[PDB]
């Protein structure tokens, strides 16, 4: 019925997508060779949303992996659940962008985007009732951000009526992996604000802090971080894949969380995340999940939301639960800390319940908050962008490829008016 | 993804002699040429059971090329790529750029041209040369010039040997250094320099080898080079490619000069001594006790940094370590660059060479950064340049070849203009 | 630099929140009579 | 008792050996073999595993109060 | 893994089935 | 670092005041 | 330890 | 229903509470692994007061440990019944105050007490109807005295409408661990008189005497002393956990025992405590219990009550007995030794009976006496305090940290005015 | 929780030579450094299967240092923790304070810096030195000064060997002792006196060795340190940390001089002679036949006393013992404190080193007290100081180095003001 096609860009997008299709495959009970061996046929009734049957129950993911460097593809095919992708979908360049948005948006896109557009089109009309697209990429790197950005623009120009998710990782000064982070991030969101329907902002710092405090894990490799983000993404799409008492589709959450067309950036949190030694000592109730949801040290962004106001929020619950308890918990958290929410919108919380929990858990919850604390992050980026732009440092690598100065100025302008309207509604 | 490596002048080929040695020991390749996929970036498979490197040694004297031809790596280094001349330029930019360059450079360019035709996914070139000599300076820049007019848009990593201020083996070497940099300004996209006294200080202090030979020197240099090419050769948790150093480490089209450093340089008993972890090597990669370039970065202000991690390393603590550095105030950044780091992580640890004095580590860090520290070094070089230029020293040799004073004065004014840019970027 | 203006903004916000606290305390102090 | 304390034979002690004529006083220290009798009777060690498992000492308080009112009627 | 209970599976219990457990049981008994 | 410490104290003070405000508002609603 | 033994063999 | 949270500060509080939870769990039949294994169902209905059910018969104690040196935590988790506490409740510093009340109240308190206040706040809100708080700590140490002191002040500031006990051992000249014992004691009493509802003063000297005469123990290590103190604490709180012919909760005890808000320091006794040799030659009657109760040598304080007058007293009995026999016993003991009771207060004895004895006996008793003889102990410590403060010995480690002399003078005035009003009512 | 141990001087490293041995033989570690959590306070585990002490030896003569390097603990101490100079100060305060200190203590402080950085729960420091020499006096004070400007607030336990009045090996010892005490009065937070005669009387009478050497002395001193550090190394019933001597033992910011003693000092056959219990060692802790410092506490009055217990020690009997001590009148306390006792109990009794003359006891007591006896010792040393100062003996070597009589004069006025302070609190 409703269909979600997947897009992965860049190194981070590939590794994130790899873990994503790992957990989804484990959720639907399909083996790493591509055959179903699960238990409940409740898994079968909604595998078409993510899979197409090839020959004798060979379900392949409806995904498109795309980057510019083969080492990422090798790391994809190395691990398990790497032999289930259709090798045609590995559309793939050869030269490499190398943390250059101009290379990822004008040079390499000119010979890769018609190819990925061919593949995504064939993948689009292959299914009947498209629900939307799901993108996993970055904003600091070159081949993920720029190529994905131009791809998003082309897609939104072809299919204006379908939905669109974008999971984009943003950088921080504390964890600054590359140098041109603001040069790329500013331009990326400057395109996202007019192209994407909504964006779920991520980062690594919040993940490190979460594994510091809540998980008490020793060495958090990228796999566990991608494992968390993957658990988030399975949670956000649980409503379509399983029956429930109150189902909230993708468009349904978007219309409940987006009151204004340019206010479509969310922060995300996932519960429950507890250390293994302390996993035994806890009860498993809705208040137990609620105390962890509304903890500000549990968001997946470097924007402590109690420095601002929640415009709207949404909770996606999985597991057999009392809807009464669900709602009165939402009413209580909304009545006590009433200054943390916006005033001119009553009932700022959209809730939904699905009956099937993620595997291995009794009762889980995915939180999506559209708060105005994200303007702290954007200002935290724009000041770095202006600090660099005043001195025109590292700018010749961009202007020597086809980009000019006015694109940077309009990125500054859109950055500034966005944070101005965020500050306004605060 | 492929890169080829060319070695100009005497210095570059002993760098390569240790470098390719480290590469075949890393990929398990016996010196006869065969093992008993990762080699693809460096080695092409001739027929079956044979691998040849995408490399050319090229000199003007035949004796040290013949050393490579008759050493242990006779069968590895294939007998035609090892280009050799007939007579040396003898520490002369003009005799290396104009007299014999017109015979050697064409043979070299159409040699690497067909090497590129054998290649498919060339990422870029990397050069090993010394600018203090005549062979590395003259035709090395001529090659660089003809590479720029040949391809241009492709990256050229110049791992040159810059001379030490106090210790020097030549006399006309500041002439050769200035006259090579003058073209290296607009030829190299990314030029990484290696003083030798700094390597002497490192092996004296840390490696505590009281008698260091150039072999150990080149062993450490090759260790640097392998640590920066490991991202291409082996997959890590977060990889970096050769094209990124233009965007991450070069803020201005003429300020492309990088401080290189490595850590931890630790002897065998000292690895038994110390428990190596991320924080101390993250610190160790910042003092002038571990730099390959003799300069004090406390007097300078860093423009950008690059940190390569090899081995047992997770990103958590390296992000904690760089956080501590960014909140520390003993090392200061420029105000135009808030995010001044480019980090990367590869899974495979650096290997050991039998006969070397290094022990294997769980993790190592290779730092390549840009600062105004070089802004001082180039003024120190221009000063000693002007002391002998004021009395017309060793200029008649250039005139006897056919050179004039015009490019000497132009090089003087260009290097002065790079100095004003260094001050303007320091503020 | 930018912290210098941010601390001013936060100071003004704290004073405004105290101003709100005053009115809310007056409201509850008025309601306790009506009870 | 840990195994190294329970059995001496398992801890190998090699003393640098010295010429009998040629015997400084500081060499007296570590040249003597331990025995089962010198071994103590109980080794009441203190396991810091549970404390090391605890995170950095810098904690925090970041929550929104969400207590259903439970007046005592 | 997931072991079977006498009635159903642990992890998977939909609300519709939870509502119609008794009707299904009565139908099985009558059958 | 000085302004950083001032910020990390001022934010905590503001937060305590905001929590007090929330408490007062909830009590007002219950009494109403 | 093997490296140290090699040191001893070299000496 | 009625809720008691427990706090253990310092090494003394931690080890005593460790034996406390052991005795509690044994009375409720919980094994060290945390599952119910008792027989009678009288124990199940009254464990919400002390425990919380996590997952399937696993009960976690409602306690908070607080200290500054990990050796205590290790000794807690190493012993039996150690693996039951929730690892969240191990809020715990790293440096160590070390017999310095200034470090215990000004240096590490500012960065540890907010955190423990939050843990307590979370556990205060996890339960429904707070009855009171129960703190156990020493008065000679630093990390127990100042920490618990400031914690008591904060808690009484936040929740002023709940009961509060603190079991505090006071120093003796013959049994003296540290040298600044008066310096800590007089400041702690000065705060506890103004904040704590009532305390139960203890001392190691009386306990050592009890183990020599009545118990006839050869080597009474700290385990047996804590066993006595814990047995006393269970005797205090048995009324909430068990039915009886005459129940008496904590507030019922405080109102019956405190005539004036500053007269709230009680001396405690427990009965029966007989040697193992003569356990066979005795009888088990209420007069037998009573003659062992009202003995001066059976008191757990170094203050001879026959040197003063009893203001009020209470007796908590456990086991099947005759209330008439109890009452006539209290009337007779109040008529025979009539001079030792105060004159202007009739009926100086409160009595209560529960029909559940402790395990191992047939009938037990717990004596709580609010007598005036405690002024001798306060004189005994205040004269040592003045002996140091007359020439300012050992003062500078407290002066150099922020504390000044006027606090000491306040401590002196408060100690002297209380002992004066004890003497006044005598 | 960790405490590190620093050793300056020939006496310092020789006692540490005994300490760390006794340590590894306490924790069952072979001298090579590998096991075949209690070590965490002293030993950090590099990688796995090798433990390095939190310690540093440093001296001026290379003989005893290399003697340790070539001894049996080659592998235990890692080959850079042993700092060694070139030539001695030759019993000269100024030569150890100004000439060679400016070269050695900086390397020492940035070494101890990274030692503290490698450490996690640093509780405090403890230093081993003898004030009679020139090495331990000069740069030890300087090191203590620079550590005070570095940390200051952290406790710095100074276990310094004081010279005996009648037993003397050198002549300038009163000079070096007073000139060291000038700085130890302001730098050391808790200092512990140690004479050698009192220990000589101990080994003469109780240990009944008629030919004693420094080995048995250093061994028992090490056992004193082990006994006072066992509360942190192992769990006890009633433990006290290194910051307890901070509060419990020092009533005034300059009266920090504590009398040390250890019992029961019992030979092999005397254990057959004697039934060991608690009351007799509580007594034997006070008689001057068992003290480590030559004085007569019958003429002094105690300020505060501390009693460390190791082994099968219940608290009832130590309580009865201190009761009997407080009701007795053979010893008198000062009127400033009614409760002058600090007890501390640990479960582990001390072990035996093979080759020693001390038998394995079920319990031991380490008594550290404060009295005015040391107030009499200081006047005894100042009498010998003024006897040689009045004729201007050995002043010319200090002036030849560059010092004057001003520091000598203020040192004499400070010790006199210190004598006034002891007697003041004695009244
Ligand atoms: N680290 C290192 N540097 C070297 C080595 N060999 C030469 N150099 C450097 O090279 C400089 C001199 O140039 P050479 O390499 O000897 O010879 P050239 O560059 O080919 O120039 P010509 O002497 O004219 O042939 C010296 O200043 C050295 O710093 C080497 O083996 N290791
Ligand atoms: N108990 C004891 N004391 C020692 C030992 N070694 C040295 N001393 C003391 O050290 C004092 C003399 O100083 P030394 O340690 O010999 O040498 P130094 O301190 O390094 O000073 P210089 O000799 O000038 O370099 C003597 O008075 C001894 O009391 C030892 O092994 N045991
Ligand atoms: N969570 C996660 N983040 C990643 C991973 N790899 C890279 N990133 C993030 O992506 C950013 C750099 O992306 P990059 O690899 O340069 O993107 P690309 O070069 O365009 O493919 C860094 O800030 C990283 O934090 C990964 O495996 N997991
Ligand atoms: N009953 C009992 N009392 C103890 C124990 N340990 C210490 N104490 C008492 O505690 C007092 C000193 O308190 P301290 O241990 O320093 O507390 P802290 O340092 O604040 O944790 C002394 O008077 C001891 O009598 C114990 O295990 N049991
Ligand atoms: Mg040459
Ligand atoms: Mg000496």
């Amino acid at each position: 019925m409703r269909e979600i096609v997947h897009i992965q860009g860049g190194q981070c997008g590939n590794q994130i997508g790899a873990k994503f299709w790992e957990v989804v495959s484990d959720e639907h009970g399909i083996d790493p060779t591509g055959t179903y061996h699960g238990d409940s046929d409740l898994q079968l009734e909604r595998i078409n949303v993510y899979f197409n049957e090839a020959t004798g129950g060979r379900y392949v993911p409806r995904a498109i992996l795309m980057d510019l460097e083969p080492g990422t593809m090798d790391s994809v095919r190395s691990g398990p659940y790497g032999q289930i992708f259709r090798p045609d979908n590995f559309v793939f360049g050869q030269t490499g962008a190398g943390n250059n948005w101009a290379k990822g948006h004008y040079t390499e896109g000119a010979e890769l985007i018609d190819s990925v557009l061919d593949v995504v089109r064939k993948e689009a009309e292959s299914c009947d009732c498209l629900q939307g697209f799901q993108v996993c990429h970055s904003l600091g790197g070159g081949t993920g951000s720029g190529m994905g950005t131009l791809l998003i623009s082309k897609i939104r120009e072809e299919y204006p009526d379908r939905m669109m998710l974008t999971f984009s990782v943003v950088p921080s000064p504390k964890v600054s992996d590359t140098v041109v982070e603001p040069y790329n991030a500013t331009l990326s969101v400057h395109q996202l604000v007019e192209n994407a329907d909504e964006c779920m902002v991520l980062d690594n710092e919040a993940l490190y802090d979460i594994c510091f405090r809540t998980l008490k894990l020793t060495t958090p490799t990228f796999g566990d971080l991608n494992h968390l983000i993957s658990a988030v993404m399975s949670g956000i799409t649980c409503c379509l894949r399983f029956p429930g008492q109150l189902n909230a589709d993708l468009r349904k959450l978007a219309v409940n969380l987006i009151p204004f067309p340019r206010l479509h950036f969310f922060m995300v949190g996932f519960t429950p995340l507890t250390s293994r030694g302390s996993q035994q000592y806890r009860a498993l109730t809705v208040p137990e999940l609620t105390q962890q949801m509304w903890d500000a040290k549990n968001m997946m962004c470097a924007a402590d939301p109690r420095h601002g106001r929640y415009l709207t929020a949404s909770a996606l619950f999985r597991g057999r639960m009392s809807t009464k308890e669900v709602d009165e918990q939402m009413l209580n958290v909304q009545n006590k800390n009433s200054s943390y929410f916006v005033e001119w919108i009553p009932n700022n919380v959209k809730s939904s319940v699905c009956d099937i929990p993620p595997k291995g858990l009794k009762m889980s919850a995915t939180f999506i908050g559209n708060s105005t604390a994200i303007q702290e992050m954007f200002k935290r980026v724009s000041e770095q962008f202006t600090a660099m732009f005043r001195r025109k440092a590292f700018l010749h690598w961009y202007t020597g490829e086809g980009m000019d100065e006015m694109e940077f100025t309009e990125a500054e302008s859109n950055m500034n008016d966005l944070v101005s309207e965020y500050q306004q509604y605060q | 993804r492929e890169v080829i490596s060319i070695h100009i002048g005497q210095a570059g080929i002993q760098v390569g002699n240790a470098c390719w040695e480290l590469y075949c020991l890393e990929h398990g390749i016996q010196p006869d040429g065969q093992m008993p996929d990762a080699f693809n970036t460096f080695f092409s498979e001739t027929g079956a059971g044979k691998h040849v490197p995408r490399c050319i040694f090229l000199d003007l004297e035949p004796t040290v090329v013949d050393e490579v031809r008759t050493g242990t790596y006779r069968q590895l280094f294939h007998p035609e790529q090892l280009i050799s001349g007939k007579e040396d330029a003898a520490n002369n930019f003009a005799r290396g750029h104009y007299t014999i360059g017109k015979e050697i450079v064409d043979l070299a360019l159409d040699r690497i041209r067909k090497l590129a035709d054998n290649c498919t996914g060339l990422q870029g070139f990397l050069v090993f040369n010394a600018v203090g000599g005549g062979t590395g300076s003259g035709l090395g820049s001529l090659l660089l010039e003809r590479l720029s007019v040949d391809y241009g848009k492709k990256s050229k990593l110049g791992f040159t040997v810059y001379p030490s201020p106090q210790v020097s083996t030549a006399v006309v070497e500041p002439y050769n250094s200035v006259l090579s940099t003058h073209s290296l300004l607009e030829h190299t996209d990314v030029a990484v320099m290696l003083d030798n006294e700094a390597i002497y200080d490192i092996c004296r202090r840390s490696l505590d080898i009281e008698r260091p030979t150039y072999t150990n020197l080149n062993r450490l240099i090759a260790q640097v080079i392998s640590s920066l090419t490991a991202s291409l050769r082996f997959d890590g948790a977060l990889n970096v490619d050769i094209t990124e150093f233009q965007t991450n480490l070069v803020p201005y089209p003429r300020i492309h000069f990088m401080l290189s450093s490595y850590a931890p340089i630790i002897s065998a008993e000292k690895a038994y001594h110390e428990q190596l972890s991320v924080a101390e090597i993250t610190n160790a990669a910042f003092e002038p006790a571990s730099m390959m370039v003799k300069c004090d970065p406390r007097h300078g202000k860093y423009m950008a940094c690059c940190l390569m991690y090899r081995g047992d390393v997770v990103p958590k603590d390296v992000n904690a370590s760089v956080a501590t550095i960014k909140t520390k105030r003993t090392i200061q950044f420029v105000d135009w660059c808030p995010t001044g780091f480019k980090c990367g992580i590869n899974y495979q640890p650096p290997t050991v060479v039998p006969g070397g004095d290094l022990a294997k580590v769980q993790r190592a860090v290779c730092m390549i950064s840009n600062s105004t520290a070089i802004g001082e070094i180039f003024s120190r070089l221009d000063h000693k340049f002007d002391l002998m230029y004021a009395k017309r020293a060793f200029v008649h040799w250039y005139v006897g070849e056919g050179m004039e004073e015009g490019e000497f004065s132009e090089a003087r004014e260009d290097l002065a203009a790079l100095e004003k840019d260094f001050e303007e970027v320091g503020a | 630099p930018f912290a210098q203006a941010l601390i001013n903004r936060l100071q003004d916000e704290g004073d405004m929140l105290a101003r709100k606290i005053v009115l809310e305390m007056r409201k509850t102090k008025m309601l306790d009579q009506q009870l | 008792l840990p195994l190294r304390f329970a059995d001496v034979t398992t801890r190998k002690h090699n003393p640098k050996q010295q010429h009998p004529v040629y015997q400084t006083s500081n060499s007296i220290y570590g040249a003597k073999a331990p025995s089962q009798l010198d071994m103590p009777l109980s080794y009441s060690s203190s396991s810091q595993a549970f404390t090391r498992a605890f995170p950095v000492t810098a904690a925090k308080n970041s929550c929104m109060v969400t207590s259903v009112t439970r007046s005592n009627v | 893994t997931v072991p079977t209970k006498y009635g159903e599976l642990p992890g998977y219990q939909t609300t519709y089935g939870a509502a119609t457990d008794k009707m299904a049981r009565m139908q099985a008994d009558n059958e | 670092e000085a302004q950083q410490n001032d910020i990390k104290a001022l934010r905590r003070e503001l937060e305590l005041k905001k929590a007090k405000l929330n408490e007062l508002h909830e009590d007002v609603r219950r009494k109403e | 330890e093997e490296q140290m033994q090699e040191k001893a063999e070299a000496a």
